[PDB]
RNA sequence: AAGUCUCUAAGCAAUGGAUGUCUUGGCUCCUCACACGAUGAAGAACGUGGCAUAAUGUGUUAAGUAACCGGAGUUGCAAAC
RNA sequence: ACAUCAGUUCUAUUGAACUGAGAGUAGGGGGAUGUGGACAUUUUUGUGAAGGUGCAAUGUGAGUUGGACUGGAAGAAUGUC
RNA sequence: CUUAAAUGAAUUAGCGUUACAAGUGGGCUCUGACCGGUAAGCGGUCAUGGCGAAAUGGGAUGAACCAUACGUCUGAAUAAG
RNA sequence: UAGUGUGAACGAAAGAUGAAAAGAACUCUAAAACAGAGGGUGAAAAGUUCCUGAACUUGCUUAGGGUUAAGGCUAUUUAUAGUACCCGUCUUGAAACACGGAUUAGGGAGUUUAUCUGUAGUGCGAGUCUUUGCACGUUAACUGUAAAGGCGUAGAGAAAGC
């Protein structure tokens, strides 16, 4: 289909404060309460904080570098759900489907246009 | 009285250990241990589930004769008995009345025979195939596959008909006379297939004139929905014309600028 | 940089906190007619529909035939509320009424008189202008925790009424509520 | 769905009073259907299993052998046979466990106490099929 | 003490929390209750089941004079009047009370009556 | 021990915030007044309406 | 229950909704009434005053079915709610003659009669324990009789 | 301006026992019962099995014996029936 | 240019066009993510479930998803509780 | 009841009323006014502002002074300096 | 139970091979029931406190950085430029020469009851609640129902009386 090129508007994924020192901090982001932290006051020198400015547009989110935005597929049922938003949304197959219903999957596609996201499971 | 079985005295400051309390005794290397605090091991937790605690819910008593009311209303009505999750196919009106000698049945392969041939085999068909998993750890106490929730048979009395039934997967014998919403609307979700038979039926009218305490409630409209009487000459007469917002320019406006 | 106070001092109820179907749905047909036919009767029914159940008093139906002496036939009282009957009240006049709800002993007695027991759907078709209609409503201040607002009690005077659940002598009769006991409020 | 209340549907329950059952319940749970030469003869499908008779086994590395049981065992609840033996690495026959409800009766010899339980069961199989007619 | 509320009163001052009684037995009580008057009229059997007989009676005080309930048995003037004998009435099935004796004329022209009611379709095996 | 006693540093903040002007339910105040000039006034009262 | 609490939400924020400065600790004023002549006055003072103090006289043994504090009321307005509808529309068609209906108070559960507010002119007896003097009056006024036991 | 040193990452290991899955064990609620003992109880000690220390049976008739009721090997090796 | 939260003009059925604003400790309100178990509804799995290790996307974010190796039997989704 | 005549400063703005509840009840300080003190980065008050809860730039460096109070970015021209 | 104390008393840790022991014959180096290496068993070594086998720490191999203690953020031609004090905490004020903090995993703290308050939702409405209990039951549920009783419907007064 046709749209804007897509922009991100932040590349990289954000760190809590001091989690890069320890490992006993995981790296998923925590809002700051400290009350002497440099963090929560946004000094010169420190992350920015995630917040609603970084909100990418609303005609591309959850959009893919193909085109298409991705819906999981659990089984044959649930690709009824694609027919009407044909080129809109496209299929994703979950990893829980084995090498036998995969083939299936991407045969049902075939027939009504479905674009499947999932690459090179091989074999 | 649990985790505070152990015996423990604190310490007290000095030590340079935390002020916990600390099982006393030589030897067993269980000693010196915190114990007593809700972040020790073995200690009390952090109120967990007493008799104390309310567990029933005293729901009132037309609220209760509502609910099964407009329960066996939902059983009607096709829309929502598909949206459920049924495979009721063909035939497609609901609810399905039965004649009273079915009443009378005893054998299961007669209450089977009954099944199909009014067009409900499908719903059994639907729990038969297709089982239902958990996930979780209740496994260990209940049963690794659950089963669907099928059909729903009504008679108001019992001639060996709950036995021919019974055994059969997803099928639930009531009598009229008892009636719930447990059986009729279960997980909240209104509208299960009913199996009325004729006795049964026709009770229905008896039973909810002469209830004591209840009486049958009424609606806030006359009509389902609202399209027929915005639609209809009456009101649009009335009516201001329908408007529309002008989006406007970006941009000389006025006529001779250069006479100045 | 800009001054202005960014602060809301008044929130106002715009559509219904009910889960309803019905209450919902004529809510959206007299909120469609409130913009559309541009009428101060219709706005009015519209907020009435969204407003707590609170301040909907049910309001009793020989206030209702007070408010119909005097008033011409085919003139309907409408009425955001439940009409509730009245035992003193012993012969109802024949009257045409619209509310939400009646109690089945209100509907009783109405019918019985030759009257009649509309809906606002129904009402909708015959008066959109709401010409010969009669808007009326229950008073705010006649519940019994409103009686508890105010100034607190003890403030010379309040007449408030403080909170107590056993009354008579001997519950809050003494050093403040009477002169013999120091002073009076 | 069970009417009485005494006997329990609980998972664990069952389980420990299956496996610290009595002597005689643990016989009976050790049990097995007949060959069809032998059940037009006797009159019965299932049976208990002894050190007398013979067993045949489908599926499996030992497929489709028959062969006498040498030893029931009703704590390690499996059947131990002649002939249904793989060697060890050091040249030495071991005899291997099955569970009897994979297997099928090929003969049997009888005892007092097997007739006496036979001539119940042909009995009572005559009385329920005639009730439930067939 | 904070707000508006009403005086703080919570009779919860003792260790009522050592000392809790739970419902929980109420619908097996109810059982155990109703098997053993089952467990009954098998033994009482031929005799009826709902007796022994007992007499209409007027509540005391003033806010109840109106209202008319079972007592406790009748007297020995009530039974000698309708046709019984008193000591004997007790293993016939009617519950007798020596003690009552401020009953006035009325509610004896009742418990006559209803002793007579009794005493015309009993029967003796 | 010795902390401080007042500060009005704050004060005008505050009532800024929201002084309202607190208007007066009416004018007589029938509580004070003469009595007998109230008295007067009941009479001019009861029998107009007569 | 447990999820639509706010003490969910304050997860992170280290004090869970209650002070740094303050520290939310147990017994900040004493336990239940405590310090109402002292510390905690103003609070007795200004929401329920009158609480302090003895007032009254000492009654012994009383009892709530003797006929001394027992006084249930009914009012003249009514008393035909007592009456079913059906009869007192035979009542409004009649002469002055005969079939007056009685209104039996006492069987109902009312003892003492209270004037406040109308009655029509059908004729009826009140049958009660005792009356207002204005109760009397307007009974009278319908064209009814006023009975006491 | 040197590094086999030190710092960071990835892959294969060592150490360690988290996670996930299992469950003949708990916990609680309801039901029924309480009929221990000078006819020696509860509790303690020590004996006793072919290889048996603890526990469990059991008391020089000592993993038992007799009678009645079940009714064929209730486990490693050895032995008998 | 884009995001969010308000508002203004309109709109039935959840939207449209346009304008304005931007710190935040103690603290309050709104919407959303994740975990143990339950009741419905729908599935996946020895053609390899959960788990674990690395990598590439995706969401402002809490998170979520793909494919590779390891593992060898169960897991997950949607709506309410 | 009514006989006359009008909306008779500027600039701005919708205004009124109720209920429930959190935190708080150690403050510090620039510029002026002031009490005590030889004086103090001392003690106690007053008025507006600031910090506490306010980033960024400037005073090399600094809670408080100057410019200015902040969504994510791309430019232009400036403020203090 | 192990175990501690003269004693009254005190009191741990510790589950999982595989479907089945098929629990690793025999040979070679070696002083050898040291320790391996061949060769085999099994679907797969899962090889004896043996399922899965995370983090901290360590070893080997591969690739880069290093006078700036290291780490972070922004920007690109990827080793440079600019920037960047250590978090949590009481405090008017913390990078402080204030206190807690060697590393990692797993546990770990506003919950529930009674008597009330106010707001919102729901049902009935001068009424309302059906529960103590009885009758039912596919049985602790659900369902049906008689009569009391609770609060409301009239209040003021110390009380008589009203």
């Amino acid at each position: 289909a046709e749209h804007k090129p897509i922009i991100h508007k932040k590349t990289n994924r954000f760190h809590r404060p001091q989690s890069d020192l320890w490992n006993r901090v995981p790296s998923a982001w925590r809002h700051p309460r400290g009350i002497d932290s440099r963090f929560r006051r946004k000094y010169r020198g420190t992350p920015l904080h995630p917040s609603a400015g970084f909100g990418s547009d609303k005609e591309t989110r959850f959009m893919l570098p193909n085109g298409f935005i991705p819906v999981i597929v659990r089984s044959l049922k649930d690709l009824d759900m694609l027919l009407t938003k044909n080129t809109t949304h496209g299929a994703m197959i979950s990893a829980q489907v084995g090498a036998k219903l995969q083939q299936e999957i991407i045969k049902k596609a075939q027939e009504l246009n479905i674009e499947i996201l999932n690459q090179a499971r091989k074999h | 009285m649990a985790g505070k079985k152990v015996s423990a005295i604190s310490w007290g400051t000095g030590r340079a250990k935390a002020c916990v309390p600390r099982v006393n005794g030589s030897g067993s290397n269980r000693n010196g241990q915190g114990a007593y605090a809700n972040f020790c091991r073995g200690g009390h937790r952090f109120n967990p589930p007493t008799l104390l605690r309310r567990w029933f819910r005293p729901v009132p008593s037309r609220q209760r004769k509502f609910a099964i009311a407009s329960a066996i209303a939902a059983t009607a009505v096709v829309p929502l008995v598909q949206a459920r999750g049924h495979v009721l196919g063909e035939v497609k009106e609901v609810p399905i009345v039965v004649v009273d000698a079915v009443q009378e049945i005893k054998r299961t392969r007669d209450a089977v025979e009954l099944l199909k041939k009014v067009g409900v085999y499908g719903d059994v068909q639907r729990v038969l195939d297709g089982s239902v998993h958990r996930s979780s750890k209740g496994k260990f106490r209940r049963a690794a596959y659950k089963t669907k929730k099928g059909p729903l048979v009504i008679y108001n009395e019992d001639k060996g008909i709950v036995k021919a039934f019974r055994n059969i997967p997803g099928v639930e014998t009531i009598s009229v006379k008892a009636l719930a919403l447990a059986k009729l609307a279960p997980a909240a979700q209104v509208g299960r297939l009913t199996v009325w038979t004729e006795s049964a039926f026709k009770a229905l009218d008896g039973i909810y004139e002469s209830k004591k305490r209840f009486s049958l409630p009424r609606s806030i409209m006359t009509n389902a929905d609202i399209e027929a009487v915005i639609t209809s000459d009456a009101v649009q007469s009335v009516l201001n014309e329908k408007k529309e917002v002008v989006p406007l320019p970006k941009c000389l406006s006025v006529g001779a600028c250069e006479d100045w | 940089g800009v001054d202005l106070d960014h602060r809301v001092p008044r929130k106002q109820r715009q559509e219904p906190k009910t889960a309803d179907a019905q209450m919902k749905m004529l809510h959206n047909l007299y909120a469609f007619l409130a913009r559309r036919t541009g009428n101060d009767f219709n706005a009015k029914i519209a907020h009435r529909l969204c407003i707590s159940r609170t301040n909907r008093r049910p309001y009793s139906l020989s206030r209702l035939a007070t408010a119909l002496n005097g008033k011409e036939a085919e003139t309907i009282a409408v009425l955001v509320a439940k009409i509730t009957n009245d035992e003193r009240l012993l012969e109802v006049p024949k009257m045409k009424v619209c509310a939400l709800k009646f109690t089945e002993t209100a509907r009783a007695r109405i019918l019985a008189a030759g009257g009649e027991c509309i809906t606002f759907d129904q009402l909708a078709q015959l008066r959109p202008t709401g010409d010969k209609c009669l808007l009326l409503e229950g008073d705010r201040t006649r519940r019994l925790v409103n009686k508890h607002f105010g100034a607190a009690p003890g403030d010379d005077n309040s007449k408030t009424r403080p909170k107590v659940a056993s009354h008579g002598r001997k519950f809050e009769m003494a050093r403040g509520r009477r002169k013999s006991r120091w002073y009076h409020a | 769905v069970k009417t009485n209340p005494f006997v329990s549907s609980q998972a664990r329950k069952v389980r420990k009073s299956y496996f610290n059952a009595k002597k005689d319940a643990k016989h009976v749970a050790m049990s097995a259907p007949l060959s069809k030469e032998l059940q037009e003869a006797n009159g019965i499908k299932r049976l208990p299993i002894r050190r007398d008779d013979e067993v045949m086994i489908f599926s499996g590395r030992m497929q489709n052998r028959t062969g006498k049981v040498t030893a029931v065992k009703l704590s390690e609840m499996r059947i131990y046979v002649d002939t249904f033996t793989t060697e060890k690495i050091n040249g030495q026959a071991v005899s291997f466990p099955v569970h009897p409800s994979n297997v099928v009766i090929t003969k049997l010899k009888m005892d007092k106490a097997r007739k006496n339980l036979i001539e119940l069961r042909r009995l009572g199989r005559d009385q329920i099929l005639a009730k439930l007619g067939h | 003490v904070a707000k508006n509320n009403q005086i703080p009163n919570d009779h919860l001052r003792k260790y009522w929390y050592h000392r809790v009684k739970t419902f929980f037995d109420d619908p097996a009580r109810a059982q155990r209750r109703r098997n053993a008057r089952n467990l009954r009229a098998k033994k009482i059997a031929p005799r009826p089941a709902e007796g022994p007989l007992r007499p209409i009676v007027r509540c005391p005080t003033v806010r109840y004079n109106m209202k008319t309930r079972l007592g406790r048995g009748f007297t020995p003037k009530e039974l000698v009047a309708a046709g019984f004998d008193p000591a004997l009435a007790r293993f016939q099935g009617i519950a007798v009370d020596a003690r009552r004796a401020h009953s006035k004329d009325a509610m004896v022209k009742q418990n006559v009556e209803r002793l007579q009611a009794y005493k015309a379709r009993l029967i003796k095996v | 021990a010795k902390r401080s006693n007042t500060s009005a540093h704050n004060r005008s903040h505050q009532h800024h915030r929201n002084i309202h002007k607190c208007v007066v339910k009416k004018l007589w105040f029938e509580k004070g007044m003469n009595a007998k000039f109230l008295r007067n006034a009941r009479y001019a009262k009861a029998g107009q309406n007569k | 229950p447990t999820r639509f609490h706010k003490s969910r939400k304050l997860r992170g924020q280290v004090s869970m909704g209650f002070g740094r400065v303050g520290k939310h600790r147990v017994s900040p004023g004493g336990h239940g009434r405590a310090g109402g002549q002292h510390h905690q006055r103003t609070w007795f003072d200004r929401f329920h005053p009158g609480y302090f103090g003895k007032v009254g006289m000492r009654h012994l043994h009383l009892m709530k079915n003797r006929a001394d504090e027992y006084e249930p009321t009914i009012n003249v307005d009514k008393l035909w709610t007592l009456v079913p509808e059906e009869v007192r529309v035979k009542a409004a068609a009649a002469k002055k003659g005969d079939a007056v209906p009685v209104i039996d108070c006492v069987q109902n559960g009312f003892f003492k009669v209270l004037a406040r507010g109308e009655l029509p002119k059908i004729p009826f007896v009140v049958r009660a324990k005792d009356f207002s003097e204005e109760a009397e009056k307007k009974i009278k006024a319908a064209g009814g009789v006023c009975e006491k036991v």
